[PDB]
RNA sequence: CGUGAGGGAAAGGUGAAAAGAACCCCGGGAGGGGAGUGAAAUAGAGCCUGAAACCGUGGGCUUACAAGCAGUCACGGCCCC
RNA sequence: GAAUGCCGGCAUGAGUAACGAUAAAGAGGGUGAGAAUCCCUCUCGCCGUAAGCCCAAGGGUUCCUACGCAAUGGUCGUCAG
RNA sequence: CGAUGUCGGCUCGUCGCAUCCUGGGGCUGAAGAAGGUCCCAAGGGUUGGGCUGUUCGCCCAUUAAAGCGGCACGCGAGCUGGGUUCAGAACGUCGUGAGACAGUUCGGUCUCUAUCCGCCACGGGCGCAGGAGGCUUGAGGGGGGCUCUUCCUAGUACGAGAGGACCGGAAGGGACGCACCUCUGGUUUCCCAGCUGUCCCUCCAGGGGCAUAAGCUGGGUAGCCAUGUGCGGAAGGGAUAACCGCUGAAAGCAUCUAAGCGGGAAGCCCGCCCCAAGAUGAGGCCUCCCACGGCAGCCGGUAAGGACCCGGGAAGACCACCCGGUGGAUGGGCCGGGGGUGUAAGCGCCGCGAGGCGUUGAGCCGACCGGUCCCAAUCGUCCGAGGUCU
């Protein structure tokens, strides 16, 4: 037998793919769908991704934002149903895989060592340009 | 514990252990065939067999990571130019292990001949 | 993951500044308290003349910790402090307004009055 | 700690049954089958160096 | 009683409403009937089920002959469940749906010659405070001369794990019949390509 | 051994005679096996006699459901004269 | 038959602790009855206000060369104070 | 007294019950709720701090509760060494003095190796009348056994009011236990990258050693893990304790009792989980081999089978166990995927330059999931029934 196969084969069910491609460093916009009483509605997470955990179905992100002047970092299961939809609201280019120094950085350093990444901002213009 | 650990330690630290490996596999280069131990020599199976592998591609690249471990040129060259072009079709299994029938003397270690394949 | 001894901001305009966790109200010996849940606390640092001076005895309620929240839903949520709001042995805020987000946690827990007093829930 | 030491000298029945598991067994061998030598098995053949049935050493 | 002999495959998690579930991955399936107990000849009930193909070149004889006599393929393991009679000849997935609890059993992982702490949870030594060579040792284990003697099942260290350990009253979340495919909720016991028993629960 | 004053051991015996084993054999040697010497060689120099503890090889009886200051009294089995 | 007696011999503990700095080794060639341990070559590591060099004490042939390995060397030894 | 280490703590328990809590009761000056008192009950549980060497005790914050005792005031060949009783020093005090006190004060060497019994684990032997390969029954053991809150019933019964149930039902906890690694969080000694100083290869570029037994730093797969996740305590049946009865004499009444029957505890037996036929009382079932030569015995060759040897393993100190051995995917290589790192080198272009841009999510790349006979498990050897008697 091929277990891995067996164990992506129960996960196929799961898998999304509407969801769009996102780097470390990058400013991630989720809709995440949540419950309150009676209701549930959507309520939208912004910050900078700070560590993609890469297991397959299992891949989960770090999104890390200031609230009131409080740091807040949510933990997103990368195909979680919860999700509605996942905006890119800035690409940034970092140079390590895991960006854990930032919770140490003042604001402005931060935007100088997270500059914005030219190469995939117009690589996001380019497409956008559909029939 | 060592549950689906990968990797012998044969009582040398981490550097150690590299330069073994290093000096192991300019022997065998060297000579085409030496005696080791038997664990010795089943860890040096899969060290050199990388390098002959990059030998194989043959790139600038795979000559500079060759020579992290090798450090001699001379022997690099040799290993490009004569060793690697004998294995053009053959896809791994670039060395064998055989056991030899008597042990050392002075402490009983069991032997082994490692050697590159014809 | 607040225990004896662990300081947490006071999220809240009572005038306590500081407060340390001097036993976790969850049963008989709880090791941590998490959002949701009540301590009692001393107050180690207050501005002058408010509501809870130094010294005083007092409960409160965590709002937000530095050890992560799991969620049944998979995700999971962590803040940069360990914040806790007073309140009196009803469950309702001794003071007025509550800064800084808070857990949803708290609403599923009771404490109604503060999470609509808080500027954001997460 | 301090320092164990034997109650009583061992006999020599109890010495003796300590040691019923200490004789040594024989080496294992098989012949070798080009030149019929007795050798380890899974060794190359120290008197005429074959093995998998060619040479492979000098003896 | 129902049950089915398997092996772990993995661990992984689903989503049930807007929940996050962790199941354990089991292949179970399918399981021919090789004897069967009957109080007239064995004086209990059970059935002795067969489990994963087996190369006949590895079958000595009286397995052989054990296999033929149920007109069987030969089979890897043999595993009885007791106070089973199933109805067909061959026990599959199916028995089980999704909803119903159940009780798995497997060998748990070996830890070896464990101490104290690992096996039992002693507390263990300080680590400062002057103390000697004794930062994992049990401590006293015993009395003095009343009553001169330490107690049977005093707790030591020594081998722990590799052993029959079943865990109970598992929720099975889903069934995939097409691939002989048990999804148990929670963590059951031994590696991943370990042979396992899931049985109905005896949990009422 | 002690700086020193000073302290302070152990250790005898082939045979009548060296006739102290040429030479051959295994072994690198040690050691042995033959040959040979001798009344005698478990008198062969690690040598008169050669006790005991202690170690080993062979043989008879005996022992893996059993409670022991180890013996003693009885009966039976086996082995030997 | 005892004096924690005296002298000597030999046991037990036991094939057990240990083999004396965690600076570190590998291979090829040679020698030899025998080689992890001796010689030679290459690779590796360690010291370098020394773990290098000179002098004075003290030691007294330990120096050099040939031949040798019973014992000494914490193993081995063809090597060696 | 040719030595039985002495307070307290830590660690590890185990036992008693005169019971602190939880379970069951009778009486109450028991309306309810909460108590008081006695009876049954040792299954489990019995918190974290401040002070002090403290045991104890007081105090803080909780709790269902923060029980008391025994085990050489349990436990120093298990640890500590704060107390205390060697040598130093000082104060008060006593003594002409040397010194003295248990009065105080600061200091003050806690010994690598377990022979036997015992205990935790693991084998080897022989036995279980043929020799074998499997699968099992469970005699007998062990493990476990805690408890709170909220809500519904119902703001009902009860009570002037405040307050506030029984019984029955639902949800959520705390501590503890077993397993697990999907998630959360660790580690991850060389999986990747960046950095300094020096020496080196080969001058540039690119690299290597060393700075720890990783030079430092930022990350980090598998594994092993808790802080993470699943699951457990039951239910149920049976017999009881105190206690409450039914029927009922002796004793025309009465009486739970003398005949007989019922109810009744977290406790007892079973039920759950784990070990288990050396259970010598050595059990059962399925299947396999066969009555072989030569003198309840010996000797030899075989059968079914096994062992040796070899490649290995989330199995493991050795041993054992488990898989595989060319009719083979067992490990190693190689290939694909996963995963980590985070855009290699070289070249081109921009810049005086440090650098930047592009090629490029590139290059490197342990263990994880697979594929593939390229390398290696070659070739073989030894053991093993002929089945006692009634
Ligand atoms: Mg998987
Ligand atoms: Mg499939
Ligand atoms: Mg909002
Ligand atoms: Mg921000
Ligand atoms: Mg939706
Ligand atoms: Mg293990
Ligand atoms: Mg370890
Ligand atoms: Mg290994
Ligand atoms: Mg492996
Ligand atoms: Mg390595
Ligand atoms: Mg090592
Ligand atoms: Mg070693
Ligand atoms: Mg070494
Ligand atoms: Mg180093
Ligand atoms: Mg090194
Ligand atoms: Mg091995
Ligand atoms: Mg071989
Ligand atoms: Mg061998
Ligand atoms: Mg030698
Ligand atoms: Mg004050
Ligand atoms: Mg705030
Ligand atoms: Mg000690
Ligand atoms: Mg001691
Ligand atoms: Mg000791
Ligand atoms: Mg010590
Ligand atoms: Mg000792
Ligand atoms: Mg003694
Ligand atoms: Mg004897
Ligand atoms: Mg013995
Ligand atoms: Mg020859
Ligand atoms: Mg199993
Ligand atoms: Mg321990
Ligand atoms: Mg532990
Ligand atoms: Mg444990
Ligand atoms: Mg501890
Ligand atoms: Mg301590
Ligand atoms: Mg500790
Ligand atoms: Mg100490
Ligand atoms: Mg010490
Ligand atoms: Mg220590
Ligand atoms: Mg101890
Ligand atoms: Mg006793
Ligand atoms: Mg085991
Ligand atoms: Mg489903
Ligand atoms: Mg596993
Ligand atoms: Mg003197
Ligand atoms: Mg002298
Ligand atoms: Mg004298
Ligand atoms: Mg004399
Ligand atoms: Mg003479
Ligand atoms: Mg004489
Ligand atoms: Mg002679
Ligand atoms: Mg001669
Ligand atoms: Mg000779
Ligand atoms: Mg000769
Ligand atoms: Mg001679
Ligand atoms: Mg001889
Ligand atoms: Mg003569
Ligand atoms: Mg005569
Ligand atoms: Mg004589
Ligand atoms: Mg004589
Ligand atoms: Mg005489
Ligand atoms: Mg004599
Ligand atoms: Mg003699
Ligand atoms: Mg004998
Ligand atoms: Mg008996
Ligand atoms: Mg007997
Ligand atoms: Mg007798
Ligand atoms: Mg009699
Ligand atoms: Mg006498
Ligand atoms: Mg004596
Ligand atoms: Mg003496
Ligand atoms: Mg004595
Ligand atoms: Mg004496
Ligand atoms: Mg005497
Ligand atoms: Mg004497
Ligand atoms: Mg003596
Ligand atoms: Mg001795
Ligand atoms: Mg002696
Ligand atoms: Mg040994
Ligand atoms: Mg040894
Ligand atoms: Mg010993
Ligand atoms: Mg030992
Ligand atoms: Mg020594
Ligand atoms: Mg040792
Ligand atoms: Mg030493
Ligand atoms: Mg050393
Ligand atoms: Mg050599
Ligand atoms: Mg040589
Ligand atoms: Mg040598
Ligand atoms: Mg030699
Ligand atoms: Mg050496
Ligand atoms: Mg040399
Ligand atoms: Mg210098
Ligand atoms: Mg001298
Ligand atoms: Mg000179
Ligand atoms: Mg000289
Ligand atoms: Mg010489
Ligand atoms: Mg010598
Ligand atoms: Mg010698
Ligand atoms: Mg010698
Ligand atoms: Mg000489
Ligand atoms: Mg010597
Ligand atoms: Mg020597
Ligand atoms: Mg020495
Ligand atoms: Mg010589
Ligand atoms: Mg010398
Ligand atoms: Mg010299
Ligand atoms: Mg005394
Ligand atoms: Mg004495
Ligand atoms: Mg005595
Ligand atoms: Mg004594
Ligand atoms: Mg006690
Ligand atoms: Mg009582
Ligand atoms: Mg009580
Ligand atoms: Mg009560
Ligand atoms: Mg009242
Ligand atoms: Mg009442
Ligand atoms: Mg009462
Ligand atoms: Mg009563
Ligand atoms: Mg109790
Ligand atoms: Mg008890
Ligand atoms: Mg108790
Ligand atoms: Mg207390
Ligand atoms: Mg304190
Ligand atoms: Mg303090
Ligand atoms: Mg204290
Ligand atoms: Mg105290
Ligand atoms: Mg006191
Ligand atoms: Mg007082
Ligand atoms: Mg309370
Ligand atoms: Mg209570
Ligand atoms: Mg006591
Ligand atoms: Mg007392
Ligand atoms: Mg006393
Ligand atoms: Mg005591
Ligand atoms: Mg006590
Ligand atoms: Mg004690
Ligand atoms: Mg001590
Ligand atoms: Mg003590
Ligand atoms: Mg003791
Ligand atoms: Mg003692
Ligand atoms: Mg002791
Ligand atoms: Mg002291
Ligand atoms: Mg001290
Ligand atoms: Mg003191
Ligand atoms: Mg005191
Ligand atoms: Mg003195
Ligand atoms: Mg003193
Ligand atoms: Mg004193
Ligand atoms: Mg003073
Ligand atoms: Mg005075
Ligand atoms: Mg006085
Ligand atoms: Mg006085
Ligand atoms: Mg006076
Ligand atoms: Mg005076
Ligand atoms: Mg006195
Ligand atoms: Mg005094
Ligand atoms: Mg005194
Ligand atoms: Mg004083
Ligand atoms: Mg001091
Ligand atoms: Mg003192
Ligand atoms: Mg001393
Ligand atoms: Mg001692
Ligand atoms: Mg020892
Ligand atoms: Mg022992
Ligand atoms: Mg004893
Ligand atoms: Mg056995
Ligand atoms: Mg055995
Ligand atoms: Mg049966
Ligand atoms: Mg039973
Ligand atoms: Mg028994
Ligand atoms: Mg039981
Ligand atoms: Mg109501
Ligand atoms: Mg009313
Ligand atoms: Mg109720
Ligand atoms: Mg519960
Ligand atoms: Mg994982
Ligand atoms: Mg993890
Ligand atoms: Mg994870
Ligand atoms: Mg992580
Ligand atoms: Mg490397
Ligand atoms: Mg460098
Ligand atoms: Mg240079
Ligand atoms: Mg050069
Ligand atoms: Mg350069
Ligand atoms: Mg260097
Ligand atoms: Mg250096
Ligand atoms: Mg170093
Ligand atoms: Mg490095
Ligand atoms: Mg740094
Ligand atoms: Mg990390
Ligand atoms: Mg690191
Ligand atoms: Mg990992
Ligand atoms: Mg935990
Ligand atoms: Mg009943
Ligand atoms: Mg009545
Ligand atoms: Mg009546
Ligand atoms: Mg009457
Ligand atoms: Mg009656
Ligand atoms: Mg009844
Ligand atoms: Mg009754
Ligand atoms: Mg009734
Ligand atoms: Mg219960
Ligand atoms: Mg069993
Ligand atoms: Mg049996
Ligand atoms: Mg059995
Ligand atoms: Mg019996
Ligand atoms: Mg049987
Ligand atoms: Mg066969
Ligand atoms: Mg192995
Ligand atoms: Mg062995
Ligand atoms: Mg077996
Ligand atoms: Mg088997
Ligand atoms: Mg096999
Ligand atoms: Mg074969
Ligand atoms: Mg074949
Ligand atoms: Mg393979
Ligand atoms: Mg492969
Ligand atoms: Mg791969
Ligand atoms: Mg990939
Ligand atoms: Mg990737
Ligand atoms: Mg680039
Ligand atoms: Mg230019
Ligand atoms: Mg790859
Ligand atoms: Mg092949
Ligand atoms: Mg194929
Ligand atoms: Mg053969
Ligand atoms: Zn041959």
């Amino acid at each position: 037998m091929n277990r891995g196969a067996l164990i992506k084969l129960v996960e196929s069910r799961y898998v999304r793919t509407d969801l769009p491609e996102f780097r470390p460093g990058d400013t991630v916009r989720v809709s995440y769908k949540v419950k309150e009483g009676n209701r549930t509605r959507i309520q939208d997470f912004e910050g900078i991704v700070i560590r993609i955990r890469r297991n397959g179905f299992n891949t989960t992100f770090t999104v890390r934002k200031v609230s009131y002047g409080v740091g807040v970092e949510r933990i997103f299961p990368l195909h979680s149903p919860l999700i509605q939809k996942i905006d890119i609201v800035q690409r940034g280019r970092a140079r390590r895989a895991k960006l854990y120094f930032i919770r140490n950085l003042s604001d402005r350093e931060i935007r100088r060592k997270l500059r914005a990444d030219r190469k995939r901002i117009d690589q996001d213009r380019a497409a956008e340009r559909a029939a | 514990m060592r549950h689906l650990k990968s990797g012998r330690k044969l009582n040398r630290h981490s550097s150690h252990r590299l330069a073994l490996y290093r000096n192991q596999a300019k022997s065998l280069l060297t000579h085409g065939r030496i005696t080791t131990t038997v664990p010795k020599a089943k860890e040096l199976r899969g060290f050199v067999d990388h390098l002959i592998h990059l030998a194989k591609r043959g790139d600038l690249h795979a000559r500079r990571l060759v020579l992290r471990d090798l450090q001699d040129v001379k022997l690099v060259r040799k290993l490009f130019d004569e060793i690697a072009p004998r294995y053009r079709d053959r896809q791994g299994g670039y060395t064998r292990v055989l056991k030899l029938a008597e042990r050392r003397r002075g402490d009983g270690a069991p032997l082994a001949l490692v050697e590159l394949v014809e | 993951m607040i225990q004896p001894q662990t300081y947490l901001e006071v999220a809240d305009n009572t005038g306590a500044r500081k407060i340390m966790c001097i036993r976790v109200l969850k049963g008989s010996n709880a090791k941590y308290a998490t959002v949701g849940d009540v301590i009692v606390a001393s107050v180690k640092e207050a501005i002058p003349r408010g509501a809870v001076k130094e010294g005083d005895v007092v409960k409160a309620v965590v709002v937000r910790t530095k050890k992560e929240i799991k969620r049944p839903d998979g995700s999971a949520i962590r803040f940069d402090d360990n914040a806790a709001v007073i309140i009196n042995n009803q469950l309702e805020p001794r003071g007025t307004r509550v800064f800084g987000p808070v857990a949803r946690e708290l609403r599923e827990k009771g404490f109604m009055k503060i999470v609509s007093l808080a500027p954001e829930v997460l | 700690a301090k320092h164990p030491v034997p109650k009583k000298k061992t006999s020599k029945a109890r010495r003796d049954a300590r040691r019923s598991h200490h004789a040594l067994t024989p080496p294992t061998l098989v012949p070798c089958p080009e030149c019929k030598a007795m050798k380890p098995p899974h060794t190359v053949c120290p008197e005429c160096g074959y093995y998998a049935g060619r040479k492979v050493l000098e003896v | 009683m129902k049950g089915i002999l398997g092996v772990k495959v993995g661990m992984t998690r689903i989503f049930r409403d807007d929940r996050a579930v962790p199941v354990t991955v089991i292949l179970a399936g399918p399981c021919p009937v090789v004897q069967r107990r009957t109080p007239e000849k064995d004086g209990y009930t059970a059935v002795q089920l067969g489990f994963l193909p087996q190369n006949p070149k590895r079958v000595n004889r009286p397995l052989k002959g054990h296999f033929a006599k149920a007109g069987v393929e030969p089979v890897r393991i043999l595993r009885e469940i007791r106070d089973f009679n199933p109805e067909g000849d061959t026990v599959t997935v199916e028995i089980f749906k999704p909803g119903e609890r159940v009780d798995v059993t497997g060998t748990s992982k070996g830890r070896g010659f464990a101490g104290v702490m690992k096996r039992w949870n002693f507390a263990g030594g300080p680590d400062s405070h002057g103390a000697h060579k004794i930062h994992r040792h049990p401590g006293s284990i015993g009395n003095r001369k009343t009553p001169g003697r330490v107690y049977k099942g005093k707790k030591m260290a020594g081998h722990y794990g590799a052993e029959r350990v079943t865990v109970m009253n598992l929720e099975v979340v889903d069934v995939i019949p097409e691939e002989n495919l048990l999804l148990v909720k929670g963590a059951v016991p031994g590696p991943n390509g370990g042979l396992v028993i899931v049985r109905e629960t005896k949990k009422a």
